[PDB]
């Protein structure tokens, strides 16, 4: 329901589970939406360590500059990419939500700074900008400015000045074995006809029936002597079936 | 002090019901009648899988702790149970050389950069051993120096996680108001199956003619 300012931007890092991408792309809408280092279409065929989900929001004519190789007021001293991104950056219109009549006054970035930012780092210090060559020792005046602004969004304003939120997705590959990947299938099952079936892994053909065996409750299926798979275990109700 | 097994350290080498089989499996055992190391604690080695019995009525024996540094600059597992339930977990920690009202806990000082996290008179045995990035974990427990008899034991656990080991210690509950070590090489086994499916007797293939 609230989205972090610029300065101060949020980072979320999802751990290993199965990753849907198909909820968010799906979804229809959804602004700007580039993929950089991954296709944007298969998401669901490659899968990495961790995966980190920055939020904020941004004006309208400034997400050209959530991009590698970018400079301007946001990717200087608010947020910066590296020009190696592997991630993929997604934005959407959000004027019905973060903008009030009268002005939206919460949400702040900063515009002054004394060297830019460095790819993905942090600065939510509110020291005083000294812009001259005398000190100011803490108070604001003659060249001594507050370095964080801050948009007064209104819904009275144009595309390019109204809100955007970005949702910036970063993968990660560092040495993991196993890690966070995509999904699998279901399927209802059927009795008593050749079939070509595929438990968890298991891929067969035959015609599958009741069982009245009991496995050890560890055990998924059962083999013959010489070694051929002739029951299995239902994973969803967990009953035993056999294979002819 | 050191004891002798008899025939210890059986674990089912995986899923797949079985009944009546003597079957044949090449895989890392603890071999028959060996020579574990007994105490009554510091850091050994862990070099392939490890064998752990343990007995008590209270519980004295309260996890270990694994990894090859057991410190931070790597990163190391943590199994505990305080006498709420057991606690996995895996940060870079730093773990007291000697890490050990009802207050407790002198384990520890760090818990940094946590990639895994989880909360919630006898013998316990335990398997542990590191195949791939999964470190798996069998157990079972027994009730009544070792005896002698013949019990498998059943998978537990599997965790994803990578990490390297090559160390490990233990966890005791001090006094303020028993346990052995096998090691496991590659043999050549034949497990004689019931007809439930469990293993109820073994051979060790390579032990005299
Ligand atoms: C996988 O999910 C299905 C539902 O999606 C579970 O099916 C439920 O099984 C219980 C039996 O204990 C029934 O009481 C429920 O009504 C079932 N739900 C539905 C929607 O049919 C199934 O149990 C899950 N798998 C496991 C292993 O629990
Ligand atoms: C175990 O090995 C040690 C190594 O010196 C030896 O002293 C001891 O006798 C051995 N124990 C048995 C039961 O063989
Ligand atoms: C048991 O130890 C774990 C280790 O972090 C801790 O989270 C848990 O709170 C402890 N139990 C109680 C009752 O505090
Ligand atoms: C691990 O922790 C150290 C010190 O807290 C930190 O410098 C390092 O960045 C952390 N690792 C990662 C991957 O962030
Ligand atoms: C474990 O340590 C060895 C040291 O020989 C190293 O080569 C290996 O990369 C380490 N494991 C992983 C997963 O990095
Ligand atoms: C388990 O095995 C025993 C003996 O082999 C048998 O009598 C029993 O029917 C089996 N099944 C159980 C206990 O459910």
């Amino acid at each position: 329901t609230r989205f972090a300012s610029v300065y101060a931007w949020n980072r979320k890092r999802i751990s290993n589970c199965v990753a849907d991408y198909s909820v968010l792309y799906n979804f229809a809408p959804f602004f700007a939406f580039k993929c950089y280092g991954v296709s944007p279409t298969k998401l669901n065929d490659l899968c990495f360590t961790n995966v980190y989900a920055d939020s904020f929001v941004i004006r309208g004519n400034e997400v050209s500059q959530i991009a590698p190789g970018q400079t301007g007021n946001i990717a200087d001293y608010n947020y910066k990419l590296p020009d190696d991104f592997t991630g993929c950056v997604i934005a959407w219109n959000s004027n019905k939500l973060d903008s009030k009549v009268s002005g939206n006054y919460n949400y702040l970035y900063r515009l002054f700074r004394k060297s830019k930012l460095k790819p993905f780092e942090r600065d939510i210090s509110t020291e005083i900008y000294q812009a001259g060559n005398k000190p100011c020792n803490g108070v604001a005046g003659f060249n001594c400015y507050f370095p964080l602004q801050s948009y007064g969004f209104r819904p009275t304003y144009g595309v390019g000045h109204q809100p955007y939120r970005v949702v910036v997705l970063s993968f990660e590959l560092l040495h993991a074995p196993a890690t966070v990947c995509g999904p699998k299938k279901s399927t209802n099952l059927v009795k008593n006809k050749c079939v070509n079936f595929n438990f968890n892994g298991l891929t067969g053909t035959g015609v599958l029936t009741e069982s009245n065996k009991k496995f050890l409750p560890f055990q998924q299926f059962g083999r013959d002597i010489a070694d051929t798979t002739d029951a299995v275990r239902d994973p969803q109700t967990l009953e035993i079936l056999d294979i002819t | 002090s050191y004891t002798n097994s008899f025939t210890r350290g059986v674990y089912y080498p995986d899923k797949v019901f079985r009944s009546s089989v003597l079957h044949s499996t090449q895989d890392l055992f603890l071999p028959f009648f060996s020579n574990v190391t007994w105490f009554h604690n510091p850091v050994l080695p862990f070099n392939d899988g490890v064998y752990f019995a343990s007995t008590e009525k209270s519980n004295i024996i309260r996890g270990w702790i694994f990894g090859t540094t057991l410190d931070s600059k790597t990163q190391s597992l943590l199994i505990v149970n305080n006498a709420t339930n057991v606690v996995i977990k895996v940060c870079e920690f730093q773990f007291c050389n000697d890490p050990f009202m009802e207050s407790e806990l002198r384990v520890y000082s760090s818990a940094n950069n946590c990639t895994f996290e989880y909360v919630s008179k006898n013998l316990r045995e335990f398997v542990f051993k590191n195949i791939d990035g999964y470190f798996k974990i069998y157990s079972k427990h027994t009730p009544v120096d070792l005896p002698q008899g013949f019990s498998a034991l059943e998978p537990l656990v599997d965790l994803p996680i990578g990490i390297n080991i090559t160390r490990f210690q233990t966890l005791l509950a001090l006094h303020r108001s028993a346990y052995y070590v096998g090691y496991l090489q590659p043999r050549t086994f034949l497990l004689k199956y019931n007809e439930n499916g469990t293993i109820t007797d073994a051979v060790d293939c390579a032990l005299d003619p």
